[PDB]
């Protein structure tokens, strides 16, 4: 119709950008539903730059893998936010979003208006969301409960032996985080990678690593006992801001110029020194610098000559988490400073590797802030673990935070189609097939889970579709039998903030996606 | 060659045509959007993004077009948004209908301006006959108004969470005036900043008494929660800066350059304590901040946030009372930010926010909206400028009308009966324009999907008995009902500025019979 | 994987190529369905050539609607054969086709592997075969039965008004048309259109009409009562197969050569010209002469002298109807003639339009060929009603070979699905599930129905779905109000030849296609 107004504009119409989004949301599932489940198998992308990736979050699919179809780069940028909240799921997400979907289609094309369904999702939803916090299992902050719940969301990404690996790290990170009240996963979560040794080697350094080392050779390479030095106010040269060329007259004039340029850096460097050798005064203690900004190479000499190590150009929070682990005072002028100021570590010394430099700051005495170094054989493989050590992170945060925690393996979504397909049409009557439908798009979970795992879908459907007494219990897929299984016995579990957020966004974005008609396209050249 | 050399020219009755078409084009692309039935319509902008809005103004502005009448409809549309928020989800409709039934009259061989002295007779009895069926009604009470912003917002997203909705704009507007007019404060609806942050649900988001930065602490020492914080704002730089005059320096001695780089340390020194003399704890500016000076002022353990909007900082400002400063020597405790009932810095989630809530008296706000993604958070936020807009209308004017078209049908019949009072040629155009109003609830129904004529005529029929006016129709049921229980209300202001702007769109078409293109210039 | 044999190839694999299939059937059914049912909407086709059409049965589309889609030139080829044996159901062999493979991929897109779902179809067939055969009505040839038969065919073609005039004659025509055992629908039926004056006034002639006229102005234009001669052997020149060419001397022996080479065709007219005299003796009957090939003018000449009427170049079967119109004796030799060959009639004369003539045989004693004369207003109208008049002739073809009849309205269609969901999993199991969806794709007839009539799919799917009592009856669905219909009383039936075969057909295609994984495409170039 709108092609009267303009003819290089294109639009479709209301059956047909129905069938344009459900179909390319159902192709997109198609795509995704590989990754999901421990059996899955992750996908490795190539960038046009040659780079290369082995991920299996879909989030990374769907930033990665171009696609041009709208309601795609719409499902994708939900997957985003979805990421940015709680780390998986973003899988789950899509695949609910296709097959709810799929679902809506099907009644559809019988005729049925869609703002019909739409009223059922709602109540549909509103009921889920009910059963889904009074099932959710409280459950505190036990180690073992948390490291079960990080191998839950682990072995969705790596080997079963690289995930029981990390799980360790991860949550000893995490315990000797809280400050029993607020994580901020940022400081005290250090992401560094060395190409190095191993991918399994990675692990927990009970200290920080920094990402620079010495610029002298002087420099010692090793400090048994050391007093951190944390600042940024620059140890560079510098010249003040308005504009000061100066003259002189004689050559020994020009030297004595030099020397009083120099002399200013002379006296920061001389606080910094006689603080040292007032603490310092014992021979065994070691003096370590950190600066945000640069060091002169004077400077550097200066330093050496008292054998003091300095490290340059840090990143603007390596000064929070050396805070958060040698208690330092990170300060800007010198002029007012004291050794109650300084920060103690139990060890620090350089690793060298390749062409790089790297430093440890080793056994704070209650160390706030750690490092999850991460040893990997493969530049690939580095970024993969990366984000799987992130997904594992946010999910213990949104564990800690909640204190309860729903059990995994689906047996939440089977509990949703039991409850849900228990529901009389209380409803206006016409919703309750939408409500059938939503419940029956629930149930995508265990069929994708058995799919990638190579059981047959219906038979394993129905077999676990067995609540089996008055302890009808929340049974879970077994992942390598295709069997009922007890989720909470075996320890499988996930946060209740995946579920509950999944469930609303999944919601919102179906609702408004089958309430789209006709799809224009009408730009400027 | 004689007139331009590649300029087109179109004349007369094929003008007329082309232009009616283009205009019956335009409403037709939007007459499915209206109603509480309505559909959901997205967008493919040119450079990447979904744009997905009932909002009639949002789908046209993202229409380009070649014929020229149809960029007139659309500026139409955008002006009629821009005063009253909604409406446009039935204006363009309104009138390009209009010009439907008046192009019959063309063929008439009647002449336009005739008919165009017709509309505007038509404009001023409809505007007198709204005035004579609109209702009054209170502004202090809190549940009509409630339902007033229900009425105006359930043809949108938004609907299923209409409470929400009601409370976040009763809140947010209810908050806002500035009473410095003596009894003539004015509202102003860019202090009501709306901030879309993913993640979370609909429900999550909250009215904020206060404003939302997103910005960190420049340092780890200041303190991320202040129960009662004193703000100072320093629209100034607070760091050594460019002397302007293009200034030089010769020095000589040795020590004048070392002496030079203590002077400006000294100057940071001098700004710090003078703001440290007024005893403060939060510091804000539009521009950076000195390490140094921050430095200090974590010596004053005073929390210090850099290079913030300058909308923001007046917003601030607004929220927590103080004014802004821009010479740290002549900060007064006047401008102390006194006000601000909780300083706090959380975490969304990989980014830190600031939050600055329970101000004694707020005047400004922001509304933090927080739902599934950016695309349809910004549907959430257009539905809410829709809703807020309306109530601030409201608040300039307490009328009220009964919509689903029932007002309509009213000027329908009265000017039936003045039409019919009123013998001349001009009679035949002033009915059709009576009969062109029909089509409101017409496209009401269509959008329910019923038995349009009969339940057309049955309330034409209806609306002929004197004793009711409030009967309209009701959104879902596809029903007659009569409006007072089912309560969708709408502010006075709004449909006034609809006919009118429609007539307008109606005269300024009619006097059009021409065309010429290629200007070059 | 083709692609390293040949680059220029293209391939889809299972899953694509099964979907390409599935979608290409889905559009082509949702493109189909706005035609069945006596409230159906004709379609217009515009030829690339400004040709136009008008019709609504399906094959036309189909063949004149250009698609690339394998899939879709095969359901074409399927349909055309369809038409070729039927005539309507074309349409509702598409819509089954479609509506079948879209249950299919809901089941297998559960995993199911489609042969498991094929068997289940074959099963279906087979018990669903069986309670057709056991349904059919069986009727005699009475009058009534086949005008029912008939309005119910063309209904779904015309106005009701148009239908109601056409029915009166092509019962009458099939009614004079049997020798009790064997009709061929050829013959006796000649279909031609006149450009004139009505569609309605379209009506059997009782006797045969030609299509074109006399070719002197002598040429009587009108004659009470007729004698025909029906005859091919030339009565224009001709020269023998081998060459001929003659000389002569005197200018007088070419005038003698001249008569002597007309003097063959002078025996002939001759003999012709003897024959009516000897049997013409009285004034008033009239000698008509029919010729398959062409009349010299010289012959014209020589028959009008006598007052003959004869009539050149007429299509090959015309001499066919001649004589199962008139019992004349269709010679060759006109050496051995006699009055005994002769053909009668009761009256014969010719009628201009336009610039075209047509010639009329009338009053046959017991004539056993006639004419559906087409009396057309527009061009594509005399087509659009010349498809519907050879449909409703094949169906009542079909009525009268088959001594049974199936009620009309899909009551068949609910009787297909009370009795095949009336099937316990007798099968093995999982061939329930496609003899399920078959049952459910089975009802589209009255889905469609009610879709195009107006009223809504489930709710009166569902009221319609109610067998009575134990006289559980064979319930239509109603085409202007929406209820249960008792299809045979109010008379509205089928051929169960065509529900037989549209059955068949539309098994073997579903299960052919629903077997295929690659669409592959390696041609020359």
């Amino acid at each position: 119709a709108v092609k009267t107004l303009n003819p290089k504009a294109e639009v479709a119409r209301a059956q047909a950008a129905l069938a344009v989004n459900i179909s390319a949301a159902r192709g997109l599932q198609d795509v995704l539903r590989t990754n999901l489940g421990p059996k899955g198998t992750m996908k490795m992308l190539v960038s046009g730059a040659g780079d290369i990736k082995l991920t299996k979050d879909g989030n990374v699919l769907l930033h990665e893998m171009q696609i041009q179809h709208p309601t795609a780069s719409l499902i994708a940028k939900v997957a985003t936010a979805q990421d940015d909240i709680t780390g998986d799921g973003t899988t789950s997400n899509v695949l609910i979003i296709g097959e709810l979907l799929k679902q809506a289609d099907l009644y559809i094309s019988e005729g049925l208006h869609p703002r019909i369904i739409t009223e059922g999702f709602e109540a549909a939803k509103e009921k889920a969301l009910q059963f889904l916090e009074e099932v959710k299992v409280s459950r505190e902050m036990d180690r073992e409960t948390l490291i079960d719940v990080a191998r839950t969301s682990l072995r969705t990404k790596v080997h079963a032996e690289l995930a029981d690996v990390l799980t360790e790290a991860v949550v000893d990170s995490i315990l000797a985080i809280k400050k029993q009240d607020e994580p901020i996963d940022l400081f005290m979560i250090e992401i560094m990678e060395m190409k190095h040794k191993s991918e399994t080697d990675t692990s927990l350094i009970r200290g920080l690593v920094l990402d620079h080392g010495a610029r002298h050779p002087d420099m010692k390479k090793r400090v048994e006992d050391a007093y951190i030095l944390t600042c940024n106010v620059s140890l560079e040269y510098e010249k003040t801001e308005v504009n000061s060329g100066f003259f002189y007259k004689s050559a020994e004039e020009r030297e004595k110029l030099v020397k009083a340029e120099r002399k200013f850096i002379e006296d920061r460097v001389k606080k910094i020194i006689e603080l040292k050798r007032k603490v310092c005064g014992d021979s065994d203690k070691g003096f370590v610098v950190i600066n945000q900004k640069g060091i002169d190479p004077f400077s550097l000499d200066a330093l050496s000559k008292e054998g003091i190590v300095a490290l340059r150009r840090a990143k603007r929070r390596n000064m929070e988490r050396l805070t958060l682990a040698c208690g330092g005072v990170a300060l800007n002028s010198f002029d007012d400073l004291s050794p109650d100021c300084l920060g103690h570590a139990g060890l620090v010394y350089e690793y060298t590797l390749g062409e790089e430099k790297f430093t440890f700051i080793e056994k704070c005495n209650n160390p706030r802030s750690v490092t999850l170094l991460i040893k990997g054989p493969n530049k690939h493989t580095l970024t993969q673990i990366k984000d799987a050590v992130r997904d594992g992170l946010r999910a213990v945060k949104n564990a800690i935070d909640d204190g309860c925690v729903v059990p995994g393996a689906g047996a939440v979504e089977v509990a949703m189609a039991e409850a849900l397909i228990k529901h009389k049409p209380s409803v206006k009557g016409r919703a309750q097939l939408g409500v059938q439908a939503f419940a029956d798009a629930l149930l995508i979970i265990p069929k994708v889970l058995a799919q990638n795992s190579g059981f047959d879908l219906q038979e394993t459907l129905v077999k676990i579709q067995a609540e089996h007494s008055e302890s009808g219990q929340l049974v879970g897929v077994d992942l390598n039998t295709g069997e009922p299984m007890v989720a909470a016995e075996v320890g499988v579990w996930d946060n209740y903030c995946v579920k509950k957020q999944l469930l609303h966004s999944c919601t919102v974005i179906a609702t408004n996606i089958l309430l789209v008609d006709e799809i224009m396209r009408a730009g400027m050249s | 060659l004689v007139l331009s050399q590649n300029t087109k020219r179109e004349s007369g009755r094929k003008v007329q045509s082309g232009n009616i078409n283009a205009a019956k084009t335009i409403a037709d692309i939007i007459r499915t959007c209206l109603g509480p039935k309505s559909m959901m319509k997205m967008l493919l902008d040119p450079m990447g993004g979904i744009v997905m809005t009932n909002d009639g103004n949002a789908i046209l502005r993202e229409i380009q077009v070649q014929h020229p009448a149809a960029k007139s409809m659309i500026e139409i549309s955008r002006t009629q948004d821009e005063e009253v928020g909604d409406g446009t989800t039935s204006v363009i409709i309104l009138a390009g209908e209009m010009l439907s039934v008046a192009e019959h009259f063309l063929e008439q061989q009647m002449h336009p301006t005739v008919v165009i002295s017709a509309y505007r007779k038509a404009l001023d009895d409809m505007i007198s006959t709204l005035k004579k069926i609109s209702i009054p009604v209170d502004i202090s009470d809190s549940d009509m108004m409630l339902n007033i912003i229900n009425s105006s917002i359930t043809t949108k997203a938004i609907s299923r969470w209409s409470s929400l909705a009601c409370n976040i704009a009763l809140d947010a507007v209810k908050m806002v005036q500035f009473e410095e007019n003596g009894r003539k404060e004015i509202d102003i609806k860019k202090y009501a900043r709306v901030e879309k942050i993913p993640g979370g649900i609909i429900e999550d988001s909250c009215v904020l008494r206060g404003v939302m930065i997103n910005k960190d602490v420049t340092h780890p020492r200041m303190r991320r929660y202040i129960k009662n914080p004193r703000i100072v704002l320093l629209d100034s730089s607070l760091e050594y800066k460019k002397g302007e005059s293009q200034t030089d320096i010769e020095i000589t001695r040795e020590e004048d350059f070392t002496r030079i780089l203590q002077m400006e340390e000294e100057y940071i020194q001098q700004l710090c304590e003078d703001i440290i003399q007024l005893k403060p704890d939060v510091v804000i500016t539009e521009k950076g901040i000195s390490d140094l000076a921050q430095h200090y002022l974590m010596r004053a353990n005073i929390t210090a946030i850099r290079r913030v909007r300058k909308t923001d900082n007046n917003r601030i400002a607004r929220a927590c009372g103080a004014r802004i400063v821009s010479r740290p020597e002549e900060l007064r405790e006047d401008d102390v930010g006194t006000g601000a009932g909780l300083l706090e810095i959380k975490k969304i989630g990989d980014e830190y926010f600031t939050f600055i809530t329970d101000c004694k008296d707020p005047k400004a706000c922001t509304i933090l909206l927080r739902g599934a993604s950016k695309e349809i958070l910004s549907e959430v936020e257009r539905n809410l400028q829709d809703a807020m807009q309306v109530c601030r209308n409201v608040l300039l004017d307490p009328q009220l009308v009964p919509g689903g078209g029932a007002s309509e049908m009213a000027v329908a019949h009265a000017l039936t009966e003045k039409s019919k009072a009123m013998t001349g040629v001009e009679q035949w155009p002033y009915r059709a324009v009576a009969q062109a109003l029909e089509v409101i609830p017409r496209t009401l129904i269509q959008n329910c999907g019923a038995s349009t004529i009969r339940l057309l005529t049955s309330l034409r029929a209806k609306h002929t008995q004197e004793n009711c006016e409030t009967w309209g129709v009701n959104g879902e049921t596809g029903t007659l009902v009569d409006m007072k229980e089912l309560g969708i209300w709408e502010p006075l202001a709004v449909k006034l500025q609809t006919y009118k702007t429609a007539v307008e769109t109606a005269v300024l078409l009619l006097r059009i019979d021409d065309i010429v293109s290629g200007h070059k210039k």
